[PDB]
RNA sequence: AGCACAGUCUUAACGAUGGAUGUCUUGGUUCCUACAGCGAUGAAGGCCGCAGCAAAAUGCGAUACGCAAUGAAAAUUGCAGUGACUGAAUCAUCAGAAUGCUGAAUGUAAACUACACCAAUUCCCUGGGAAUAGUGGUACUCCUACAGAAA
RNA sequence: GGCCUAUCGAUCCUUUAUAUUUGCAAAAUGACGUAAAUUACUUACUACUGUGCAUAUAGAGGUGUCUGAAAAGUUACCACAG
RNA sequence: UGCUAUCUAGCGAAACCACAGCCAAGGGAACGGGCUUGGCAAAAUCAGCGGGGAAAGAAGACCCUGUUGAGCUUUACUCUAG
RNA sequence: GAAAAAAUUUUUUUUUAGAAUCUUUUUAUGAGUAGAAAAUCGUGGGGUUUGUGUUGAAGCGAAAUACGUGAGUUUUCGUGGAACAUCUCCCUAGUGCAGAUCUUGGUGGAAGUAGCAACUAUUCAAAUGAGAACUUUGAAGACUGAAGUGGAGAAGGGUUUCUUGUCAACUGUGAUUGAACAAGAGUUAGCCGCUCCUAAGGGAUAGCUGAAAAGUGUUUAAAGGGGUCCCCGUCUCAAAAGGGAA
RNA sequence: AUACUGACGUGCAAAUCGUUCAUUUCAAUCACGUUUAGGGGCGAAAGACUAAUCGAAAAGCCUAUUAGCUGGUUAUUUUCGA
RNA sequence: UCUUAACCCACUCGUCUUGAAACACGGACCAAGGAGUCUAGCAAAUGUGCAAGUGUAUAUGAUUCUUUAAACAUUUUACGCAUAAUUAAUGUAAUAUGUCCAUUGUAGAUUUGUGCCCCACUUUGCAUACAAUACCGGUAAGCAAAUGCUUUAUUGAGUACGAG
RNA sequence: GAUGUUAGGAGGGCAAAUCCGCCGAAUUUAAGCAUAUAAUUAAGCGGAAGAAAAGAAAAUAACUAUGAUUCCUUUAGUAACGGCGAGUGAACAAGGACCAGCUCAAACGGUUAAUCCUUCGUUUGGUGCAAACCUUUCGACGGAAUUGUCGUUGAAUUAUUCCAUGAAUGCCUUUAAUUUGAGCAAAGUGAGCAGGAAUGCUUCCCCAUAGAGGGUGAAAGGCCCAUAGUUCUUUUUAAUUUAUUCAUUGGAAUUUUUCAUGUCGAGUCGUGUUCUUUGAGAUUGGAGCACUAAUACGUGUGAUACAUUUCACAUAAAGCUAAAUAUAUGUAGGAGACCGAUAGCAAACAAGUACCGUGAGGGAAAGAUGAAAUAGUACUCAGGAAUGAGCAAUUAAAUAGUACCUGAAAUCGUUAAGAUGGAACGGAUUAAGAGAGAAAACAAGUAAAGAGGGGAAUAUUCUCUUCUUUAUUAAAAGAAACAUCAGUGAUU
């Protein structure tokens, strides 16, 4: 490290590179977040916007996994399957896809992006959007709610 | 030691005496009486910053990183031209990839393991290595840092059963298990192209260890061999080319 | 070395040799034993007593033999007989020879000796 | 055998002066491993001693820089003593010794080698004979047990 | 809103408006409401559901040293940094 | 008149010291020992002296500045023993 | 991919490039504090490589037809007497001084100068010794002038005493002197002090408070003594000038 | 310890020396022993004294307190440059 | 090379400072020591590895046991951050085929063609910029028997075939 | 309840790094400051251990639930607290390290407590040299105690299986680990060269499951000790190895079948209040104070005050408990990309010393001769004596002479050279002096006679080559001068 430091630029040069006029003094704003409002209003505003004051109600013993859920759009369920089930499923029309999204960990299924039409399949979830439910019926495929 | 170079009992004697406006320790008959105490100007004062224990002695570097300089390092040692640019005499080796059956890992000595390279050629090599036995310069070696001596051969082996015994005690020549190949012992200094001896067990371990047989789905959980497409043809023979 | 118990350490070894028990001093006052004793017993080397027979083979004084006059333990010397000197003033003391520079023919065996080249065989 | 102005300044040679530099190093240093309490059975701390010739550290305690025992084991020397053809001289180990005066310090004390009181006490010899005012015991709180006192 | 150029105030805080929108953390508080059923720990179906507290949005209460510290004197006894 | 000074023999410091040391005028940080143009300018010394060295002391105690203090006081704010 | 010269068509001599942050070539341009960048150079250690060492290294002083714009590098001569480098590459750092009224240590100029200024005065002759204004003896002259440079004592010091040596340092001049230095010797108590007693006082017990530490001191006592079962009744240290046995 | 603002003022001395003057049988002086300790004592009162130390002692620690303020802040070439 | 000469030039360095040769300050002299660092957490840059994943964390394993205090391995499917967002908050969270397909423009790198090379026409249209529409969460307004809707407004560190 | 120098015993004190208790601030931060912060920290007084502390549910959850503690990874800089400013700040799950349980009390047992203890005794084993330890049941004599010791964890009743038990005879074998001291432990003290003396240089040898380390008159695998390797002896704790009969007593676990539904820690919980404290918020824990409970269908919980009711989960107010974990202290090791004598522990040393402060306290300076002083400056001369000198004298070396390595700069002495009219030094540029140097700063080749090296031919014939020397022909190189050009000026 220390071969390719400041000191090793600056090394002869007086004031350090921190100014003659100026001289590097130990604390010359005062400590960390301090200035703001005060004298650092500009730097707050420009930068940071909406820090100061409060909003909403206070929860006081939240606990993340009560409300913790891993999502997964519905575009991306047929690259759940490997690429030889994707091929076997492309060729026969007679059987389709279950898809056990908990076993990949997810609980939500959305209802982004396009489907290859006119191909059913069976997506087993917790919970789906309004969207994906209807496109997942559209494409002729089954929605299985499941605890 | 933490609280070296402030231990003493010291002050600044303040304004009205023309001395320095450092601390001065402020003693009686004897001579640290008003002399310079904290500091590192000062004699006894210590360091301007004393030595914290954390310096970062963990670093990451990555199993991928990792794996990747091994293999690179192998295949650089396969390399001819490399072997013979990293220092080791190689002129009378039949070809650098040296491969030989596994009696050497049946070997009892000295004197056979020092026949053994002579019947390979490395003769020179082995006399550079005792020619290269001297006391080291400067002011380390006194921190138990007794010699420099230079690195020969690596032997990369499948049993333990006479290299252990034999290559052991032999000055600049190293042993490896083809398993364990430790990349510092690989590449001494950084410097790729060092000349290894394989076993016809551990060169043929090689290739089952990057070959996808055996243990299962377990090897590097289902993962084998950097191989980046970075790619020869040597660049004169495509400007030659009579398209081009 | 291959033990991991035991230093390597240059500092500790030193400190070992300069601050040995007389015990350990007279272990370290060994010398290599002539050709054919050597042959005769396949004992490479003996502690030195005071009345032994040794030949020179290091300093200025290389190829004197002669009989052993004082041991210094201590200080790591022997005395032997034809390696004189004159001091300053003229007067005569015997030249101190480090144990390693000598060659021992004749031993003085005593019964604690023979015991040990009995040990040793 | 004569000749050189002196001083000041500068220069070179050769030195004094001074202890830098370099070279060392039975020392520090940090980390890691490991075990890990001593004391009324009188500790730590502190004094006072102790060497044939002996001041200071070290060591030791009126048996005092070693005693006994063990393992090594023939030397030991500054002078001077001493010992060896293995319980001496030398080392290391050290399990048996000894263990000053104090100090919690505990008989009352304290700029005291002061002062009480109760036991007199120790040794030799195989059931007796000699020595010494010396040596011990005697703090405060507590507990378990015992005692004769009381309400 | 005032013929035009002048007539005034953030966040936290307080206070009252507003909602077929919310929360108070394992549950419930309109209501056994509406239907059926009743060998009962019955089964459906309902857009508008306790006090208190918390919100969200909208004003207003104030900062005239006016981008908003809860703030008087004195030292010819004085100290220190400049 | 004494004691010093003074000179000798012996002994023998210190403060202080960018480098130093002749002036006039000009300009220039508006008052120069050195700068520029002038006056001029010849060793080594011995004794005095206080013109000058804006002589020395020591981060001017004056004065001003600090969102550094401290002492003291009140019907300054806020506490608190009694 | 062949140019020249020397020789006497044939011999000899010089040169004869391919490193893509490299080489050839052209043209333009060049101020600089604060400040930013790049290229270097040097120091300590490590891995790596291939070297230097006792026919003398590092280091050092004097230098060098020396090299580089420069930092610097390299070398010669002299000293020196043991370890020394790495530019082949790269990690690592307590890494580069003119400056801090820097720190620490040495040292000058000031300077043989300031100075060795209280307390009336010393002289003559001798002895000692290598050497005498200031050691010793004698003779003179003087002073302190009993609130003494006199006797005794306390504090405090602690062998300074004393004899015998003695002169390295010290004895701010000299010095044979010495309260300096070395070797020894020297302090003897029934009656002289302390030692005993209480005072002004201090520390504790009994208690009681206080987390404890401590704060207190008869203040809710079943604790030391004397008599022949009774009667007294907190303890202890505290005066080297009070009291006190000779 | 009044005055000579005497001598001294790199001292004989971190308050000395000379001369002058005040005090002397009492609210007298001196010793020794004793008491009260740091926002504390003690003060015929001066912010006096409390071991050369006082408008808050000395010692050690918290502590390398803090500082919009002072000083210092180390090799080269080259480039852009306030 | 060193050395005086002589001619010409040459004011105490450092310093704060508008302005220092100053009658501004520090510096008697020399030597050695002597000052932008280390850790933490964050950022951009660049290198480097992998990629819709990434990082083996703690930890286990070994013929690992001078070096070895790291190096090696991951069971004969944890956690961080990124993979969709929004929001006081219950919550809610499609650019759609009903040839893997199918977001709209205008500039715009690259490609096809024509008449042994630049060209002038055409041809294809990345990145990016400048827009455009959608659609998702908030908030409105309008409606409202809820898979609460709705032309239409707005708002978000939004999204429009993942980039970390 | 006293009293006892009654008999047997204990506590006290020191040390402190990690550990635990109290008590308990300010500088500081907010560029001020008063709340917040610093900080439940520093100081203060106490208590422990080799670790302690915590610990067997008055727990978390709301799941398909988990299930003593500690610790790591984590959640998480999140919920949250805060002049909501500065700033501050947890828990549950999950992955692991590691995992160990429990007993008082109350309840239950009255055939006369089945208990406990002191003192006195007494013997069946075993080691050790001896000291001594170690097992071992049996009696007394005292006490304690029913104001409660011991047993027991509902109670019997069935069948099974286990566990303690005592005697006889047999029998204590083999190994593996683990950990101490012990030993044994490879080859050259070979040439030759220069050397003060090799371990150097060479050259000819070797040994290596020992080429770590140190010492050896200069760098040593082969000089020594050590080292690697092993052979034993030491610690314990595993496997193996053998049991066979005869004996009482007692106990446990299940299992039937009956019958019993008992129990469950109070000035404590709780509430009010205060102050403290925290993440705790219309009060999180603590403590002070006031009021003060309920009995298992109780009452403690489910992080917003409340009432009325669920449901899930727990069993307070008594106690103990190994392990993973911590360890700036003491001691013992092993270390190092650390420091190398102004550094580094204040301390490389006769340093926590000298010395200083009334005292609490403060606290230094301070390493190096040489290979060997069992090489330490002999002797002589001149010297009062210091000392000096030597034709003398140790050493390889004394300008190595013990305040001894190397020995920089400031500073100053000698000699020599130059200079020198109120500064000094410098730059730019020549000069004259004084020094140094020949490598670009001249001489290829040929003949004569000295020294080397090679190659070919079949250790020695032929022949190719480079240095010294004598003299003997070339040449090239730079500087001049003029002429000649090209570029650039000036002139008439």
């Amino acid at each position: 490290a220390t071969r390719f430091k400041k000191n090793r630029k600056k090394r002869g040069h007086v004031s350090a590179g921190h100014g003659r006029v100026g001289k590097h003094r130990k604390h010359p704003g005062g400590r960390g977040k301090a200035g703001g409002l005060h004298h650092m209003r500009i730097n707050f505003d420009k930068y940071h916007p909406g820090y100061f004051g409060k909003v909403g109600m206070r929860h006081l013993n939240l606990l993340k996994n009560r409300t913790y859920c891993p999502t997964i759009n519905v575009d991306k369920l047929w690259g759940l399957l490997p690429e030889e089930k994707k091929k076997e499923f492309s060729e026969n029309k007679d059987i389709a896809p279950v898809i056990d999204v908990t076993r990949k960990g997810y609980f939500k299924v959305l209802g982004n992006g396009k489907l290859k039409h006119n191909q059913p399949i069976v997506v087993k979830a917790r919970y789906f959007s309004s969207v994906a439910e209807k496109k997942i019926k559209a494409v002729g495929g089954q929605c299985i709610l499941v605890a | 030691k933490l609280g070296a170079g402030y231990e003493t009992s010291a002050e600044s004697w303040g304004t009205g005496r023309a001395v320095a406006r450092i601390p001065r320790v402020p003693g009686g008959g004897t001579h640290r009486a008003g002399q310079g105490a904290f500091g590192n100007m000062c004699r006894g004062g210590g360091m301007f910053n004393p030595t914290k224990i954390w310096r970062r002695w963990g670093r990451k570097v990555n199993l991928k990183e990792k794996r990747y300089a091994v293999c690179s390092s192998i295949a650089a040692s396969g390399v001819t031209s490399l072997v013979l640019a990293r220092g080791h005499r190689i002129s009378h080796l039949k070809e650098v990839p040296l491969v030989v059956s596994n009696d050497i890992e049946s070997l009892s000595k000295t004197k056979e393991a020092v026949n053994f390279l002579v019947s390979l050629g490395l003769k020179d090599e082995v006399n550079r290595l005792v020619k290269s036995k001297k006391i080291r310069a400067g002011k380390g070696k006194m921190r138990n840092r007794k010699y420099k001596i230079r690195n020969g051969p690596l032997i990369i082996y499948e049993n333990d059963n006479g290299v252990k015994k034999a290559f052991r005690n032999i000055p600049g020549v190293d042993l490896c298990k083809v398993t364990k190949l430790n990349l510092l012992k690989l590449a001494p200094g950084g410097s790729i192209g060092r000349l290894c001896i394989w076993s016809e067990s551990a060169f043929k371990k090689l290739d089952v260890i990057y070959g996808k047989i055996h243990e299962k789905k377990v090897t590097k959980k289902n993962y084998i061999l950097p191989k980046s497409i970075v790619h020869n043809p040597d660049i004169y023979r495509i400007i030659h080319s009579d398209k081009v | 070395k291959f033990n991991k118990q035991k230093s390597s350490s240059r500092r500790k070894m030193r400190k070992a040799h300069f601050t040995a028990p007389a015990g350990l001093r007279r272990k370290i006052m060994s010398s290599k034993l002539s050709k054919e004793l050597r042959l005769k017993y396949k004992t490479r080397s003996l502690p030195v007593r005071k009345d032994d027979e040794v030949l020179i083979c290091r300093g200025h004084n290389h190829g004197r033999e002669g009989k052993v006059v004082k041991i210094n333990r201590k200080r790591y010397k022997i005395y032997v007989e034809r390696v004189t000197r004159e001091k300053v003033n003229g007067e005569s003391t015997f030249i101190g020879i480090h144990p390693s520079n000598v060659v021992l023919t004749k031993l003085k065996v005593d019964k604690n000796r023979k015991k040990i080249l009995d040990r040793k065989a």
